[PDB]
């Protein structure tokens, strides 16, 4: 029943939420192209979640971002696209570090939702904001290391 | 200990009853084979047991022969692993035997001296250089004036011997020079100003005119010298108004190194734990208190029992360790915070409480009245929400400063 | 208020309980208790000679560290932590005798 | 300092043999007087030296020169090269070169193949020694058949 939301997806997204209420505790998702159509799925947003972040707390989001070429895996990415706002990117540091070689992966619209991701990233941790302490001193530069 | 003394006293036996066989050619042959044997157990060693390495040394010195030991390898051992006057009782031993990037033999009197340095017999210090090896004039008066204790003109003395470029009646060794530089950190360590101990520490190191800090750990010389005496300038500077973060970028590279983490958590909890309190990482610093606690107990401990300035050294420095305790129990407790008693109890504690100002030289006394100074003014800020007397009790504690 | 009318009396006391206090905690938590009780109220003037021999007895504990309600771990820190906040004027007599030349007992062929 | 000059006329004559004892008394003379060399020309005359020897054949002193201008040990090291990038730099070549012409004539220690089989482990030595030794490797294996 996963393309009966899937299908459907796109549509009424103030209602389309109570599926993953419970089907994140059962059908985290494998199988190649049943994996891209639960992406497809996941691609819906929406304020449901605030702590789910603890499941990217479990690190092996980083070689299945890889897994098959081409558009197939891109929602993985607009996954911290479109939870940017809140974050106070801790893991965000090592999850971009295969970031780093996706340009050393091949894929071309992947690479531009990665300058994208870049792009929010320098503007929005406020660089020109040197605060003394914060540790953002480190992504500064790993994320220069991309940008360049 | 037995075990070490019996192997002592066995192989002694052995070596005597060996001139028995009393054949001449091999045993001068078999001595090297010795020989390297003993310099290799020093060169590739890395836990240092304090009693294998006394008996190590406890052979040379029983036998002849055997001095010529290489001096860096049992020198940087011994500083290492302690039990330095069995090291001070061989290398004084090996000077006395004549012989038939500094060439000459000469290097055992800096290895001596800068293990006199570790142990902290000063005195003997200046008297090895005022024993004459690498003699040109003027730095005998710049011992002289810091032997008065004149370290202002030291300073003026030394700097123009650096910058000195129309050297006549030959020229000094580069051995001088580290000398020189050395002299230069400790007499600027005793007028405080460290503006310029910063820069010539700096300088001294790397080329840039941003003055660098990251390209330490380059080499050991570097690090086993200057680290100390650039991160106590550094904090001075940061802890007195406010200035460049550069050390605090610094040790965020410091940790990640697994290595640095070693040598900072064995020698500088306090520097990192009053650089932390800047940023409010009490939590941090209680850690790197708590922590320091037990280096100073370690360190102590390791130390022998017969040396009473290496002992009273290591004993001043707990007074500022106590009171960065007492001063992070002070800052998290909201009964304190919002009222105004638990201040004048503080105050009083401190009033009554100084080091000796005899006994104690001012390397430490500075040290003790600029954690003060500090810790005032960083708690001026939590009291807002009798505030001037506050302001007004630096002045009677900087008075006995002065006194 | 005891401890204040006379000071000597009590010293060998002190000094029994903290040299067998190595071998049997409590006792050594007792006395380093008494110590900064002892500190934060009596007198500064009354008590000062009294540290030339308080103190250096207390150095034992200071030998070993190779890392029940009463453990060495916590009366190490604790007696570190009193030795330091005692005052420098004051511990500088931990010595094992402080300013003599007497100890060369168990040093010599 | 006076000696050098004629250091320097003996080894453009190409009378090598001369230049070799200049050299070593200038190394050795230790009663300096009119002032002292600086460590500058010490470099200078070991590196001189090399060439020297190097042009002279007789490769077991070349051989002596090169270990103990680099390390101490009595039977001569060769493992602690790699130490500082001076000494890859500079002494490395003269020293791989002296033992294999000492290897190839008769036979003797065979400290330098234990030394390769260390230096291929290390990776960053692979990348010198596939940069600047295929001639040397490739002969030394040849004593032992790796064809």
């Amino acid at each position: 029943f996963i393309v009966c939301l899937n299908k459907v997806t796109k549509s009424f997204p103030p209602l389309a939420d109570r599926f993953m209420n419970a089907v994140f505790f059962l059908l985290p998702k494998f199988h190649g192209v049943l994996k891209t159509l639960c992406l497809e799925v996941v691609l819906c947003r929406v304020e449901g979640m605030t702590e789910l972040y603890f499941q990217l707390k479990s690190k092996d989001f980083v070689q299945v971002m890889r897994h098959r070429d081409d558009e197939r895996q891109k929602v993985c990415l607009d996954i911290i696209y479109k939870m940017m706002p809140k974050l106070k990117p801790v893991e965000l540091r090592e999850l971009l570090n295969p970031v780093v070689e996706f340009v050393s992966h091949p894929s071309t619209t992947c690479r531009e939702q990665m300058y994208n991701i870049l792009m929010w990233i320098h503007d929005n941790y406020r660089d020109p904001e040197s605060e003394t302490d914060n540790d953002s001193q480190e992504i500064f530069k790993l994320a220069k290391d991309v940008l360049i | 200990i037995i075990a070490k003394q019996l192997f002592s006293s066995l192989f002694s036996g052995i070596l005597k009853e060996m001139d028995k066989f009393k054949t001449l050619s091999e045993k001068n042959n078999i001595t090297q084979k010795l020989l390297q044997d003993f310099n290799r157990f020093l060169n590739t060693t890395f836990s240092f047991f304090p009693p294998f390495v006394s008996c190590i040394q406890d052979i040379s010195c029983q036998h002849a022969a055997l001095l010529s030991l290489d001096p860096a390898a049992v020198s940087a051992g011994c500083l290492a692993s302690l039990q330095q006057p069995v090291g001070i009782r061989l290398l004084e031993e090996a000077l006395l035997r004549l012989l038939p990037r500094l060439p000459p033999d000469v290097l055992r009197w800096v290895e001596l001296a800068k293990l006199y340095r570790s142990i902290g017999e000063y005195d003997v210090l200046r008297g090895i250089f005022t024993s004459e090896i690498g003699t040109k004039q003027i730095t005998q008066s710049a011992l002289l004036a810091e032997a008065r204790s004149d370290y202002s003109e030291a300073a003026k003395q030394y700097d123009e011997a650096l910058n000195k470029q129309d050297w006549v009646d030959g020229e000094p060794t580069e051995a001088e020079k580290d000398f020189w530089e050395l002299a230069s950190l400790d007499c600027y360590n005793h007028l405080a100003e460290w503006k310029s101990l910063e820069y010539c520490s700096t300088a001294s190191i790397d080329s840039e005119n941003p003055p660098d800090l990251n390209k330490i750990w380059s080499e050991p010389f570097y690090q086993e010298t200057y680290l100390p005496y650039m991160i106590r300038s550094k904090l001075k500077l940061l802890l007195q108004g406010e200035a460049d973060q550069s050390l605090l970028t610094f040790i965020d590279k410091a940790m990640h190194g697994e290595l640095q983490k070693a040598i900072l958590e064995l020698h500088y909890s306090q520097e990192l734990s009053l650089l932390y309190l800047l940023q409010d990482d009490v939590d941090r610093a209680k850690y790197y208190i708590q922590n320091g606690i037990q280096s100073f107990m370690q360190n102590y401990s390791s130390i022998d029992v017969l040396l009473h300035q290496s002992r009273l050294t290591k004993l001043q420095s707990v007074q500022a360790l106590t009171e960065i305790q007492e001063f992070i129990s002070f800052i998290s407790k909201q009964g304190n915070l919002s009222s105004q008693v638990p201040l004048k109890r503080l105050l009083n504690t401190w009033t009554n409480r100084y080091p000796d100002a005899k006994m104690d030289p001012m390397n430490i006394w500075d040290d003790i009245i600029t954690n003060r100074c500090f810790f005032l003014s960083k708690i001026e800020e939590k009291l807002t929400p009798i505030s001037s007397l506050i302001r007004s009790c630096k002045f009677s504690m900087k008075m006995k400063m002065i006194d | 208020n005891i401890i204040e009318l006379d000071v000597r009396a009590y010293v060998p006391a002190l000094q029994m309980a903290f040299k067998l206090g190595l071998s049997y905690t409590p006792l050594a938590e007792v006395g380093l208790n008494a110590l900064e009780e002892w500190s934060i109220y009596i007198d500064r003037h009354v008590m000062q000679p009294y540290y030339k021999d308080i103190l250096p007895c207390l150095d034992g504990y200071l030998k070993t560290s190779a890392l029940e309600a009463i453990s060495l771990e916590e009366i190490r820190i604790r007696v570190v932590q009193m030795l330091g906040s005692l005052g420098g004027q004051i511990n500088k007599n931990l010595l094992t005798v402080t300013s003599s030349d007497e100890m060369m007992k168990s040093y010599v062929a």
